[PDB]
């Protein structure tokens, strides 16, 4: 349905997957940390002129059952690839979950992705340099965008410019 | 709460049933639409246990 994109947030534990998610769907943000199992959302929203939905689900930081993640990311239509720029490994987590991800999807070509380095307002304690996670993304044909779901930098932006990829894919097909 | 607390058990067992179903099949869009209707309720109900 070219009025309906399915998205899911994926990454490590912590790095602000539902963090990002509550900024964009109900303008909130706490510090508290409360593991994910799953959870999903939708929301309507004007893109570009047209109004359409946003389903987003929202994963754990690690699945308990393969099958249980494998019917998670085989349902999306783009995906959130998010790690926390002030975690190192949470960056190089984010290798094997998009390995996942193509292996699931293996009929369709082009997956609709966006890597994405939350936590951008802790400049300070950046353990991912920019660039580093910027040549990632080339390396995989993607935008990279830095967020920030405490202060709302670029949280629009990341499900914004994905729901533009999904619709793409659907157009042309 | 024990209302919300039982619903969430019932849509708990409806989401195992549809993993069940979805693992390995045929592409099921309808069924992974259910599964993600099934997520949004349970997320919303506890959304109303949390005040
Ligand atoms: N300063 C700051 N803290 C953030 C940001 N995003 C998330 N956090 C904090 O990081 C912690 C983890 O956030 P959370 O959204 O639960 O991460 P998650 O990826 O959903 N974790 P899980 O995989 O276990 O479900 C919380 O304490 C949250 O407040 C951000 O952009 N800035
Ligand atoms: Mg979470």
């Amino acid at each position: 349905s070219l009025a309906l994109h399915k998205v899911i947030m994926v990454g490590s534990g912590g790095v602000g997957k539902s963090a990002l998610t509550l900024q964009f769907m109900y303008d909130e943000f706490v510090e508290d940390y409360e593991p994910t199992k799953a959870d999903s959302y939708r929301k309507k929203v004007v893109l570009d002129g047209e109004e359409v939905q946003i389903d987003i689900l929202d994963t754990a930081g690690l699945e308990d059952y393969a099958a249980i993640r494998d019917n998670y990311f085989r349902s999306g239509e783009g995906f959130l690839l998010v790690f926390s720029i002030t975690e190192h490994e949470s960056f190089t987590a984010t290798a094997e979950f998009r390995e996942q991800i193509l292996r699931v999807k293996a009929e369709e070509d082009k997956i609709p992705l966006l890597v994405v380095g939350n936590k951008s307002d802790l400049e300070e304690r950046r353990q991912v340099p920019v660039e580093e996670a910027r040549s990632k993304a080339e390396e995989w044909g993607v935008q990279y965008v830095e967020t920030s779901a405490k202060t709302r930098a670029n949280v629009d932006k990341v499900f914004f410019d994905l729901m533009r990829e999904i619709r793409t894919k659907k157009m042309s097909e | 709460q024990a209302g919300i607390k039982e619903e969430i058990r019932r849509q708990e067992f409806l989401l195992n049933s549809l993993h069940r179903d979805l693992q390995g099949g045929i592409k099921d869009l309808s069924k992974e639409h259910r599964l993600w209707e099934v997520l949004r309720i349970l997320t919303a109900l506890r959304r109303k246990l949390r005040e």
